[PDB]
């Protein structure tokens, strides 16, 4: 029997609609120590990996590992019919056919309660290395919506190169091309580079709109790149963990 | 053209 | 030479909204005026649901009928017709006695502004049905937002939505093939409130796509009164503030 | 060669808004006093013609003339990623074969920067005299737009009435008629009519609706109106110039 | 599975 | 029953 309570389930709510367009069926690993999610899009360009450690949780109590596979979906619509102050509350049992939710508003008159089906996946789980990287851009998440929303009317594909002045994006298309430069400032809505060698990579642009819908959980967005290795978008989740996006460059 | 996400993890 | 129908609304919006909560579920309908005030019913192209509307002469600011009056009327072109209206506009509406043509007039109150159309009508034979008076097992009356809520959320978990009510609080539930949920409301102790006057328990079922259709009229009204019994259609009631309603009636299933 | 600044940029993002949908392509004439670009649509039914004066910019300064074929959807896309008290500028040399934009925000930390292709066009420039016109109304933009919407949906043609009082617009269709009427007040909310003699002409009324994407340049326009000519209607670029379409009646 | 609204209110004329 | 706009003025030439 797992039943984990979640005072703040706009949480939930928020990171259901950052998956649901990049990824259409995943598993839900479940454990004592919280819960995780990884998988790739159906390109295998990208991946995805979700943490929400049992400590940010209200009420956590896990006997037993689950592998509960969940469609996005149909999970995302059952979130929909949820406020967003509601106290959301999951529960499933470890012969696990399908996942209860509670939604309960806090005002104490109103209380849904769901039953999602599961389905059988087999995870093609992939090993992420430890690794410093060359260039760590922490910007607002705001702009960088709108940087790789307002360059994909140029172009398909982004060049982001980086240097201890400020870091520039930049795309071609047959119209013309453009580029965009900010730099580091003088907390919330700043800009600041922890480089320690230059880079010039480029990404295709249709990934990073997919992943920059995670903007709602957080003001920042922190970019991680070296040369020849996958770009790490990471979108904060407070006090509890994280939501990460790897993106291949093209080479 | 692009590379993938499999070119750089592998399977565990 | 007077006009045999002249109405005068200065919340012309009411007429707005009343054309959004009948236009997308019934597309022809047939408008009964007479001296005590505007009537129409209807049932869908389906006969599973039928709306009921009510206007009272009370409610206008200037009311005169001299001859009873059935108007066939295309809601929709009414409906485009009452969109070229601002939300604060004076409506009059305006008719001679074999009517070809309905008037309408829309004043704004600034005085800057005067616009008038004339829409034709159309020949039409209505069924019109006897609803009997009655008293209900269980009357519920929660907030109107609360209900266009639970009903469109329910409608992608599935088909059909089972309402059942005691006195302790209404259920609202579906299920379909992804899964199933339930929604529970209880009483309270002012306009977002939930009071229920219970008579005997109920538990019927009825279809999602019906009561999606019936929630356009949620501007009309804050609160909206649900009425159940046994084997009889569900009323879903708007209040036109001290003017009249607007009811929608929904048969059960098998 | 040709170099242009503009504080305000809303405003040149307003004027592609206001053109890139009644026509595609047309020619920009660069000169010292200022641009001046005409084109009728492909129906030749309606012409637009700008004005925009050196004056107006911040600094301007162009060496010598310039026929800049640009594409206004192309343009438009690039404008977009702008925001709206962006600092922009215009640069091009001799012969353009591209047109530069730089898109300053006014915090300092962000410096956008496009090239836009241009195109080959030979464009048919028409006489347009001066005249005084029969009737000529001043009206909010915001109500013109609204009525030209709204009267849509009843017919596909407008007859617009213009004496001594007021001014009427009318419509007629399968399903109906009406009228619309507005009379003289007593600065925005203001209608006024310079009456010389009644006037009654009727124009087809979906592109007007084109015309009205020119409201968010000013809350007036003024119609121009005599018998047997071309409607105006004319939107003020603030201190800087005007925007004019030119709507040919019926037979 | 949905009873017509007929089958509970009679028709008039 | 749209007249052209080019019948109310006429084109300047090279």
């Amino acid at each position: 029997m797992f039943e984990a309570r979640l005072v703040q389930g706009s949480i939930l709510k928020k990171v259901l609609e950052a998956l649901k367009d990049l990824i259409n069926e995943a598993c839900w690993d479940i454990s004592s120590s919280g819960v995780n999610l990884q998988s790739m899009d159906s390109s295998h360009v990208s991946l995805v990996q979700l943490t929400l450690r049992s400590e940010g949780f209200d009420t956590y109590r896990c006997d037993r590992n689950l592998a509960m596979g969940v469609n996005l979906t149909s999970m995302s619509k059952i979130l929909k019919c949820a406020g967003n102050e509601d106290i959301i509350t999951l529960r499933a049992e470890d012969n696990a056919d399908t996942l209860a939710l509670v939604f309960e508003a806090p005002n104490q008159e109103k209380v849904s309660d769901y039953e999602m089906k599961l389905m059988d996946l087999d995870v093609e789980q992939l090993g992420i290395p430890e690794q410093e990287y060359s260039c760590v851009v922490k910007m607002p998440s705001g702009e960088f919506a709108r940087i790789c929303r307002d360059l994909s009317h140029i172009g398909d594909a982004v060049v982001i190169s980086c240097a201890k002045d400020g870091v520039k994006f930049s795309a071609s298309g047959e119209l013309g091309n453009g580029n965009i430069k900010l730099s580091q400032t003088s907390e919330e809505e700043a800009v600041t580079i922890e480089m320690n060698e230059p880079v010039q990579l480029t990404f295709a642009l249709r990934y990073l709109n997919f992943f920059t819908k995670a903007t709602p959980l957080s003001s920042t967005v922190t970019l991680s790149m070296s040369a020849d290795v996958p770009l790490v978008v990471e979108y904060k989740i407070a006090d509890m963990g994280h939501l990460k996006y790897y993106l291949a460059p093209k080479i | 053209k692009d590379s993938k996400i499999t070119d750089h993890f592998m399977r565990l």
